[PDB]
C-alpha cells in the first residue's frame, strides 16, 4: 500500500516547488 | 446647530491658537507645522482685530504669550472664587444647600442601614459634623464652583460663537480670563511663573531664546496664554476630580479613623502640588513622569507581599525609568539647582510612600488628575511610523510553529463543541500519525502534540464557520467617523490653513448617513467587496489617524477607514469573534487563590498547583505584525470561514495608504494644490505602514498571541493560562508541585517557571516579529492586576476612584436632561460602591453632584436662552429646597429623580425596580415624618404609552416621568429613516406600515390571556420589530440629535424646539407632584401593607389600557430588603425567631456564619475585606446544525421559548408558524425538531434565574464573600422542589453583602458576631403559582415579506452541513 | 520490503513539505534570492524590497566582521532577535544597575539635601563600582528597605554587611575650604583618628589642602 | 530500490534541520506582492489606479 | 505495479533536488 503514499508525495513536493519556480 | 460638550471628550490640540494669537497680534508657536504661521486668517477669527473687548483685554500685555501647558498648574493654584464672574447665580450660593442636601443625604443612608441591620456598631457622635467640616474645609471646593462657572461661560460662549454674545470676561484676584467664543485668553502675573538659570520662565524657553524673552516682557507685568476652550473644560475636570478625591479621602478618614483605604488626602495633595509643580516646570513633557505614577503605584503593591528576589525588581525597574526619563527631559531646560532638587518630589514621594496595598490601589486611579498632554499630530505620526516601518528579522521555524498550533488549537476548539473532528479532506498520507487519532476520532493529548506538531500543517477541511452571523445590525449603524474616500482625502482639514481649497467635497463622513445612503448594503454585497479586493480601489485607498483623548503618553492613535472598508472590518470583526476567535479563548479569568485545589490540579496536570503571571503590554504588538508572519494566519481564516481574500484587509490595504492625522488645522507638512494627489511624506505623514492599526483585526491578532503561548505551553511544558484585557495580556503560568515542599520555596519555584515561560515567550515573540522588552514585563507571583480587578495573592483590592471621581454636575446627557446627569451619578456610585469597602465616601460625593446637578440645570441650561429659570417656567414660584430634596427621593421608575438607591450597596441587580423603588420612597418618608405624603407621590396619571413601550421595558410603570428620551430619539431617527435613508435592506425593513405591524406584534404578545412582559420583550428581540428597534437606536450623543446632516433636515418643527418642550413639560412632571397626581389611583392604593402588592395592583392600573383586565403576572417580585429581616447572633445563643416558633412559625431562613480559616490577608487580618477565606465564591435537540446563521440559530431560539411557554395549549405550533416564517426557510415541524426544547418547569421562577438578562451580581466587593458560608437548606420547604418568589442568588449577595457592611471597618477580632439568620417575613413573599400562556388567536399579519430582507431572512438555513445527537 | 524505509521517508518528507510550503506561503512572491539580497545590499545600502532567506549562521558573519554589505537597518534587527536568545529564566527581568543609577536610587529615599548619608551613599558607589559588587550592595539595600527599615537603617547595615566594606578605609576627599561640605553636612564631624574603618570607624574623611581632616560619623 | 530510500530519507532531514537555522526579514513589497497576487487571481488584470506601495 | 514504485520514487527524489537547489539560491550560504 505504498503507492498512495509515494504518489502523494509527489501530490506534495512537486507543487510547492512549483512555488519556489515562480520566485526564481 | 451647535452643542459644546459638557466633559473634556476631545483631544488636547492646540494649533488652531496658533492662528488666533495671530489675528490678536500675539505670538505664540503650539503647532509644529510651519504652515500656520504664514497661512491665511479663517474668517471666523480674523474678526477678532476688529473686537474691541479683544483690543482692550490684551492692551497692557506684551506680544509674547505662553504655552498653556505651563500655565495650567499656575491656574490651578492662583484661580479661586473670590473675584467677580459674570455668571448669576453664582455657583457659590448653591454650597450653602446642597450641603444641606449631602448632609440629609447621608443621614438617610445612615437611617436605611439602621432598619436593615447593617449599621456600624461603634457610631461617630459626630459624624454629620465631621461630613460638613470636611465639606467646607476641602481646599478646591471654591476652585470647583469657580472652575464650574467658567465652564458655564465658555459652553454659553460656544453655542453663539458667530453671535456677538460668545466674548466673556471673568477678572479674579490676579487672573483675567476674557474669553471668546472656543478660545480662552488668560492674563497671568509673569511674576508667578518659575523662571531658569538664564532668567526667562521655563515656559518661554520652548518658544523665545533668551533676552528676547525679557526684551519683550520688558515693563509689563501681566502676560496673556491662548488656549482652546478644551483646556478650560479639562481643567474644570481636574479640579471636579481633585474635589471628589479629597472628599472621598477625608470622609473615608470620618467613618475609619484607623486605616482607611483611600490615600491620606495631605499626601494626595502634596502629590497634586508635585506633580503641578513639575509640570510648571517642564510642560506637556511632565506628563512623562506623571505618567509613572500607575507603574510605582503597582510596583509599591507587589512589594507588599512576601519579598522575592523579582518582587523588588518591578519598583527597581520603574524607578530606574523614572530617572532616567527625568534627566533625559530636564537635561537641555536650564533648571536652577533649587528646582532641581523640588522637581523630584513628585516621584520622591510616590517611591517614599508606605501605604497598605489598598490605599496604593486607590492611589493608582488618581493618574488622570493632572491633566492630558497637548497632543500633536508630529508627535504622534513618528511614534507609528517608527514602529510600522522597520524591519524585522523572523525565523521561520518559529512562525511554523505558531502557526501549527495555531491550527491545533482551531481543531481542538472544534472537536470539543461538536464532538468530532471536522471532516479531513485532505491526504491521509501527508499525516501519518494525525489520521489514527482522526480513525479513533479522539484528540491527541497535550503531551503528545510535541511531536505530531508539524503535521497540523497538512489537515484541510471544508469552511468552518457561516459568513452569516451578525445578529446586531447596529454595529453597522453604531455611531462614529469614517474617513473619507482618496479621492477627497483633504477634505477634512478648513480651507484656510489648507492654502487652497479642496477640488472634492466629500458628502458626508458620518457612518450613519453613509449607512442610510448605501443602496446594495447586504452582508454578502460586504463580502463581495471583500472578496473581489473592492478595498484596493482607488478611491478606497485611505487612512487617517485621529488622536485618542484622555491619554497621558505622547499622542496615541486610532485608524479610521473609507466607509466601506470600515464594514468590511467590521464583518472581519464580528465574523471572528462569534466563530474561530472562539477557538482561543482569552476571556478566561484566573485567580488561583480562590479556585479549588482538586480542579486546579487535574487543571494543570498537562500534589499541589502553583500559579505566577507576567503580563506584558499586548497594544505594541500591532505595529509590530508583519505579513510575513500573518500571512498563515490569514490565509488560514480565508479558508476556515469559505471566502477568499477577507480577513486578508488590512495587509493588502493599510500597506498602500497615505497615513497622516486627520487634524481639522493642521494638514500634513508642504501639502499644496499642486501635490494634492501624491502628496508629500513628511514629518506628520508617512507613506508606507507595513504593520498593523491599533484595533483593526483586534480579534484576529489576539488569536495568534494565544497560539504563541501555545507553543510556549507546548515546548516549555507547563500550563498556560492566557487573559487578555484592554491593552494588557496576562500570561498565569502553572506549575505542579509535589505535596512535600516548603510552602516558601514552592512560591519561589512557581515564580522561576513563570520567569522561564517568560524567557521562551520572548524568544518565540521574538522571532515572530513582536519584542517582549524583558524590562517592562514582569514576573508577578500572586499579584493579578490586569483586567477589571486587581488581586494581591487572591485579596481583592479596591479601585473605587476611577469611578467615583467622575460624577460632576455637567455629563453627556441627551440635550442637558437632569435625568441624564443624575443617572449617571447613580451609575458612577453604584460601581463605586462595589470595588471599595467604604460607603459614605461615595455617597457623600453622588449626594452632593446630585443637587448641583439640579441646581446648575435649573439656572443655567445651555438649550434655554441665558437667565431662564427653570424652575420657574414650571412651578410659578421658585424651586425651594423642599421640593428638590422630594423630587430627590422618588425613584425613577415611580417618576422622579432619584438614582441613588440604597440597596444597591446590598446588590447590584434588582428584583422589581417598581418594588424597590417603592421601599426607598417609603423608608425615606417615613425618615422626614412624612408619610402621609406616601400615596400621593406614587399615583400618578398614568400616561399615553403604546404596547410597543410595554415590551421595551417590561418592569416599569406607565407614568410619563418613568421615561428617558429614548422613545423620542428613536421617533427621530425612525422620521429621518422614513425620509432620506435610500438603503435597500432599510426601506423594506423599514416599509411604511412598519409602525402598524409593531403596534401588532406588540398587542399580540401581550394578547395572551396571563400577561407576561418579560416573555414578550423576549421574543420581540428575535422579531423584525425588534430589529428596527435595534437599528433605531443608535443615537446617544447630543451633538449628533442636534447637529446631524440627515435629522436636522426634516420639515416639521426643529429638533431644539421641540426639545425644549420636552425639557419644559419633564421639569413639570419632576418637580410638581400635586399637579399631576390621579385621586382614583390613590383611592385603589389606599391601605395596603406590602409593597408586591402595591406594585402589582400599581402596575396593573398603569399599563390598565393595555392589559384590558387581563392579570398581569411575571412582573413584581418582592423588595429583598423587606421580604428578610436580619438576625445577627453572639456565639453560643440562638435568635428569637427561631425560638419563637414552635414548628412552623418564623422558622424559614438563610444561615451565613464566618470560616475562621484564613487563605491570604493583605496587610494583615485586620478587617474582613482584606482577608479571603478558603470558600466557594457564590452557589436536547434531535438534529443540531453545524453552522447556524443568526437568523437561523434566532429562529430556533423563538421556537424553543414559544414552545416552553404556550406548552399548555395545543395550538403551540400554529402560534409559532408566523415568526418563523419571516426568518427561516423551514417548515415548524423542522425547526421543532431542530429545537432543544424538551424541558419543563416552572416558566416563571425559571424565567428569573437562567433566562432574565441580568446575571445578579454582587455590589460588594469578593472579599468578603470568600469568608462565609451562605446556607439556604434551612429555607425549609422555599429551599430548593418548590416554586417560590424569592430570588436565591441575591438572597446570597443580600447576606454576604449585609455582612460585609455591617463588619466594613470593625476590626476582625472584634467582630461580636459568628452567624446571621436572614428570616422570611411573612406579609411580603408567597409562592407563584406554575401557569402557562394561553394565546386564543394568531398574529394575522403576513410577515413573509422579509424573504428578500437578508438582514432578516435565512434563504438557505442548511448549507453549513447538520450533526446527530 | 521497503514498509518502515517508506513509513520514515514520509515522516521526514511530509515534516520537511510542511515547514517549506509554510516559508514559502509568508514570503511572498518577491523574495529576494541570496544573490540577489546580496547584490542589493552592494549597489544600495537598504535591504531589498522584499522578504530575503539567510542563515543564522550566515548573517551572523558578515555581521561579527567589520563589513559594509549588511544595511543598518538589517544589523539592527538582527541584534535585536539574538538579543532575546541570551534571555534565560535568571537573566530576564534582572535591571543594569551602574553607579549613577545607584547613587539616584539611594538618594531618593534619604530625606533632605546633602546630608551624611548622601555622601556616605557616594563614597559607597564608589567602593562598589571599584569591586564590581554593586548588585549586592543594591540587593542588600531593597531588602533592609523591605524589611521595616528606614534609609538610614538600610545604609549602615549596607556598609557592615557588603564584604567589600569588612575593613577599607575611609576615602579622602581634597577640598580648598571647610566650606565646601554642604550646610547639612555641618553638624557631626570630628578631627580623624589613625587607622578608620567606614562604619566601624568613620564615614569618610575630607583632607583640605591646608593640612586639615574632618571626618564623618552617622 | 533501498538504496534510493535511504538517500531521500538524508537529503529531507538535512532540510529540515537546516530549516530550524533560518532568519528571514521582513520586506517593503509583501503585502503590494500578495496584492497584485490576489489581484490577478481573482479579476485578471492589475491593481488598477495610482502604483501600489512597492511594485516591481 | 512494482515498476510505478520506481517511476514515483524516481520523480520525487527529481523533485526533491530541485528544491535544494532551489534553497541554496534563496537562502545565504554562509
Ligand atoms: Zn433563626
Amino acid at each position: 500500500d505504498m503507492a498512495k503514499t509515494i504518489s502523494s508525495l509527489n501530490r506534495v513536493c512537486a507543487e510547492m516547488v512549483a512555488k519556489y519556480d515562480l520566485l526564481v | 446647530t451647535q452643542y459644546p460638550d459638557a466633559r473634556l471628550s476631545s483631544p488636547i490640540v492646540l494649533d488652531q491658537c496658533d492662528l488666533v494669537t495671530r489675528a490678536c497680534g500675539l505670538y505664540s508657536s503650539y503647532s509644529l507645522n510651519p504652515q500656520l504661521r504664514n497661512c491665511k486668517l479663517p474668517k471666523h477669527i480674523y474678526r477678532l482685530k476688529y473686537d474691541v473687548t479683544v483690543t482692550k483685554f490684551l492692551s497692557d500685555v506684551p506680544v509674547a504669550t505662553l504655552p498653556i501647558d505651563f500655565i495650567v498648574p499656575v491656574l490651578l493654584k492662583a484661580l479661586s472664587g473670590n473675584g467677580f464672574c459674570p455668571v448669576e447665580p453664582r455657583c457659590q450660593q448653591f454650597l450653602d444647600e446642597i450641603i444641606k442636601y449631602t448632609m440629609q443625604d447621608a443621614l438617610f443612608l445612615k437611617y436605611y442601614l439602621k432598619n436593615v441591620g447593617a449599621q456600624e456598631d461603634c457610631v461617630d457622635e459626630h459624624f454629620q459634623e465631621k461630613i460638613l467640616s470636611s465639606i467646607q474645609g476641602n481646599e478646591f471646593l471654591h476652585q470647583m464652583f469657580f472652575w464650574y462657572d467658567l465652564a458655564i461661560l465658555t459652553r454659553r460662549g460656544r453655542l453663539n460663537r458667530g453671535n456677538s454674545r460668545s466674548t466673556w470676561f471673568v477678572h479674579d484676584d490676579l487672573i483675567d480670563i476674557l474669553g471668546y467664543g472656543d478660545y480662552v485668553f488668560w492674563k497671568i502675573p509673569i511674576s508667578m511663573l518659575p523662571l531658569n538659570t538664564q532668567g526667562i520662565p521655563h515656559a518661554a524657553m520652548d518658544w523665545y531664546q533668551a533676552s528676547v524673552f525679557k526684551e519683550a516682557v520688558q515693563g509689563h507685568t501681566h502676560i496673556v496664554s491662548v488656549s482652546t476652550a478644551d483646556v478650560l473644560i479639562m481643567c474644570k475636570d481636574l479640579i471636579t476630580c481633585r474635589f471628589n478625591t479629597t472628599l472621598i479621602s477625608k470622609i473615608a478618614e470620618i467613618e475609619d479613623p484607623v486605616c482607611s483605604d483611600y490615600p491620606n488626602f495631605k499626601i494626595v495633595s502634596m502629590l497634586y502640588q508635585s506633580g503641578d509643580y513639575l509640570l510648571s516646570i517642564l510642560g506637556s513633557d511632565g506628563y512623562k513622569i506623571i505618567k509613572f505614577l500607575e507603574p510605582l503605584c503597582l510596583a509599591k503593591i507587589q512589594l507588599c507581599s512576601k519579598y522575592t528576589e523579582r518582587k523588588g525588581r518591578f519598583l527597581t525597574q520603574m524607578h530606574l525609568a523614572v530617572n532616567h526619563t527625568l534627566e533625559e527631559i530636564t537635561e537641555m531646560r536650564a533648571l536652577k539647582p533649587s528646582q532641581a532638587q523640588k522637581i523630584r518630589e513628585f516621584h520622591r514621594t510616590l517611591i517614599r510612600l508606605e501605604m497598605t496595598p489598598q490605599q496604593l490601589c486607590e492611589l493608582f486611579s488618581i493618574q488622570k488628575h493632572w491633566g492630558h498632554p497637548v497632543l500633536h499630530s508630529e508627535t504622534a505620526i513618528q511614534k507609528v511610523k517608527k514602529h510600522a516601518t522597520v524591519l524585522k528579522a523572523l525565523r521561520p521555524i518559529v512562525i511554523f510553529e505558531t502557526y501549527c498550533v495555531f491550527k491545533y488549537s482551531i481543531a481542538k476548539h472544534y472537536f470539543d463543541s461538536q464532538g468530532s473532528w471536522y471532516s479531513v479532506t485532505s491526504d491521509r498520507n501527508l499525516t501519518p500519525g494525525l489520521n489514527s487519532y482522526i480513525k479513533r476520532n479522539q484528540f491527541p493529548p497535550l503531551p503528545m502534540i510535541k511531536e505530531l506538531l508539524w503535521e497540523f500543517y497538512h489537515l484541510d477541511h471544508p469552511p468552518l464557520f457561516s459568513t452569516k452571523i451578525i445578529s446586531d445590525l447596529s454595529i453597522f449603524i453604531k455611531d462614529r467617523a469614517t474617513a473619507v474616500e482618496r479621492t477627497c482625502w483633504d477634505a477634512v482639514f478648513e480651507p484656510n490653513v489648507l492654502g487652497y481649497n479642496p477640488p472634492h467635497k466629500f458628502s458626508t463622513k458620518r457612518v450613519p448617513e453613509q449607512f442610510l445612503e448605501q443602496e446594495n448594503f447586504s452582508i454578502e454585497n460586504v463580502l463581495s467587496y471583500a472578496q473581489k479586493l473592492e478595498y484596493l480601489l482607488p478611491q478606497y485607498r485611505n487612512f487617517s489617524f485621529s488622536l485618542k483623548e484622555k491619554e497621558l503618553n505622547v499622542g496615541r492613535t486610532f485608524g479610521k477607514l473609507p466607509y466601506p472598508t470600515r464594514n468590511v472590518q467590521t464583518l472581519c470583526e464580528a465574523l471572528l469573534a462569534d466563530g474561530l476567535a472562539k477557538a482561543f479563548p482569552s476571556n478566561m479569568m484566573v485567580v488561583t487563590e480562590r479556585e479549588q485545589k482538586e480542579s486546579l490540579l487535574h487543571q494543570a496536570s498537562w500534589a499541589t498547583v502553583r500559579g505566577s503571571s507576567f503580563v506584558t503590554d499586548l497594544e505594541k504588538y500591532n505595529l509590530a505584525f508583519r505579513y510575513e508572519f500573518t500571512a498563515p494566519f490569514i490565509e488560514y481564516c480565508n479558508r476556515c470561514y469559505g471566502v477568499k481574500n477577507v480577513f486578508n484587509w488590512m495587509h493588502y490595504t493599510i500597506p498602500q495608504c497615505y497615513m497622516h492625522v486627520s487634524d481639522y488645522y493642521n494638514p500634513p507638512h508642504n501639502l499644496t494644490l499642486e501635490n494634492r494627489d501624491n502628496p508629500p511624506e513628511g514629518p506628520s505623514s508617512y507613506r508606507g505602514h507595513m504593520g498593523g492599526i491599533e484595533g483593526l483585526q483586534q480579534k484576529l491578532w489576539t488569536s495568534i498571541s494565544c497560539a504563541q503561548i501555545s507553543l510556549v505551553e507546548i515546548k516549555t511544558g507547563f500550563k498556560l493560562r492566557s487573559a487578555v484585557m484592554g491593552d494588557n495580556q496576562c500570561i498565569t503560568v502553572l506549575s505542579v508541585f509535589p505535596l512535600e515542599t516548603d510552602a516558601d520555596e514552592q512560591e519561589q519555584s512557581a515564580e522561576d517557571n513563570a520567569a522561564r515561560v517568560a524567557a521562551s515567550l520572548a524568544k518565540v515573540t521574538s522571532a515572530c516579529g513582536i519584542f517582549l522588552k524583558p524590562d517592562e514585563t514582569f514576573v508577578h507571583s500572586g499579584f493579578i492586576y490586569f483586567g477589571k480587578k486587581q488581586y494581591l495573592n487572591g485579596v481583592q483590592l479596591p479601585q473605587s476612584l476611577k469611578t467615583a471621581t467622575r460624577m460632576a454636575p455637567l455629563s453627556d446627557a441627551i440635550f442637558d436632561d437632569l435625568q441624564g446627569t443624575l443617572a449617571s451619578i447613580g451609575t458612577a456610585f453604584e460601581r463605586s460602591i462595589s470595588e471599595t469597602r467604604h460607603i459614605f465616601p461615595c455617597r457623600i460625593t453622588a449626594a452632593f453632584h446630585t443637587f448641583f446637578s439640579v441646581r446648575i440645570l435649573q439656572y443655567h441650561h445651555l438649550g434655554f436662552n441665558k437667565g431662564f429659570d427653570l424652575g420657574q417656567l414650571t412651578l410659578g414660584k421658585p424651586l425651594d429646597f423642599g421640593t428638590i430634596s422630594l423630587a430627590l427621593a422618588v425613584p425613577q421608575v415611580l417618576g422622579g429623580l432619584s438614582f441613588l438607591n440604597p440597596e444597591k450597596c446590598f446588590y447590584r441587580n434588582l428584583g422589581d425596580p417598581v418594588t424597590s423603588g417603592l421601599f426607598q420612597l417609603k423608608t425615606y418618608l417615613r425618615m422626614i415624618e412624612m408619610d402621609d405624603l406616601f400615596l400621593p407621590l406614587i399615583a400618578k396619571n398614568p400616561g399615553n404609552c403604546t404596547a410597543i413601550d410595554f415590551v421595551l421595558n417590561p418592569s416599569g410603570l406607565n407614568v410619563p416621568g418613568s421615561q428617558d428620551l429614548t422613545s423620542f430619539l428613536r421617533q427621530i431617527v425612525r422620521r429621518t429613516i422614513t425620509l432620506s435613508a435610500k438603503n435597500k435592506l432599510i426601506n423594506t425593513l423599514f416599509h411604511a406600515s412598519a409602525d402598524f405591524e409593531d403596534e401588532m406584534v406588540c398587542k399580540w404578545l401581550l394578547s395572551s390571556t396571563p400577561v407576561m412582559s418579560r416573555f414578550a420583550a423576549d421574543i420581540f428581540s428575535r422579531t423584525p420589530s425588534g430589529k428596527r428597534l435595534q437599528i433605531l437606536g443608535y443615537l446617544e450623543g447630543t451633538r449628533t440629535l442636534l447637529a446631524s446632516k440627515i435629522i436636522n433636515n426634516n420639515t416639521e418643527t426643529p429638533v431644539l424646539d421641540r426639545l425644549r418642550k420636552i425639557t419644559l413639560q419633564r421639569w413639570s412632571l419632576w418637580f410638581s407632584y400635586l399637579d399631576h397626581c390621579d385621586n382614583i389611583l390613590a383611592e385603589a392604593l389606599t391601605q395596603i401593607t406590602c409593597t408586591v402588592d402595591l406594585a402589582q395592583i400599581l402596575r396593573e392600573y398603569s399599563w390598565a389600557h393595555i392589559l384590558e383586565g387581563r392579570p398581569l403576572i411575571g412582573a413584581t417580585l418582592p423588595c429583598m430588603i423587606e421580604q428578610f429581616k436580619v438576625f445577627w447572633l453572639k456565639p453560643y445563643e440562638q435568635c428569637p425567631q427561631c425560638s419563637n416558633a414552635k414548628q412552623p412559625g418564623g422558622k424559614p431562613f438563610v444561615s451565613v456564619a464566618v470560616k475562621k480559616h484564613i487563605v491570604s490577608a493583605w496587610p494583615n487580618a485586620s478587617r474582613i475585606s482584606w482577608t479571603i477565606g478558603d470558600g466557594i465564591p457564590y452557589i436536547q435537540p434531535a438534529i443540531k446544525p453545524k453552522c447556524p446563521s443568526a437568523a437561523l440559530r434566532e429562529a430556533i431560539e423563538l421556537a424553543s421559548r414559544l414552545t416552553w411557554v404556550t406548552q399548555g395549549s395545543s395550538n403551540s405550533d400554529l402560534l409559532i408558524k408566523p415568526f418563523l416564517e419571516a426568518r427561516v426557510n423551514l417548515s415548524v415541524q423542522e425547526i421543532l425538531q431542530m429545537t432543544p426544547s424538551h424541558y419543563s418547569g416552572n416558566i416563571v421562577h425559571r424565567y428569573n434565574d437562567q433566562y432574565s438578562p441580568h446575571s445578579f451580581m454582587a455590589n460588594r466587593m469578593s472579599n468578603s464573600a470568600t469568608r462565609l458560608i451562605v446556607s439556604t437548606n434551612t429555607l425549609g420547604e422555599f429551599s430548593g422542589a418548590r416554586d417560590s418568589n424569592i430570588i436565591f442568588q441575591n438572597v446570597i449577595n443580600y447576606a454576604v453583602a449585609l455582612f460585609d457592611i455591617k463588619f466594613r471597618n470593625t476590626e476582625a477580632t472584634d467582630i461580636q458576631y459568628n452567624r446571621a439568620h436572614l428570616h422570611l417575613t411573612k406579609c411580603c413573599t408567597r409562592e407563584v403559582p406554575a401557569q402557562y400562556l394561553t394565546y386564543t388567536s394568531t398574529l394575522d399579519l403576513d410577515l413573509t415579506r422579509y424573504r428578500e430582507n437578508e438582514l432578516i431572512y435565512d434563504s438557505n438555513p442548511l448549507k453549513g452541513g447538520l450533526n446527530c445527537n
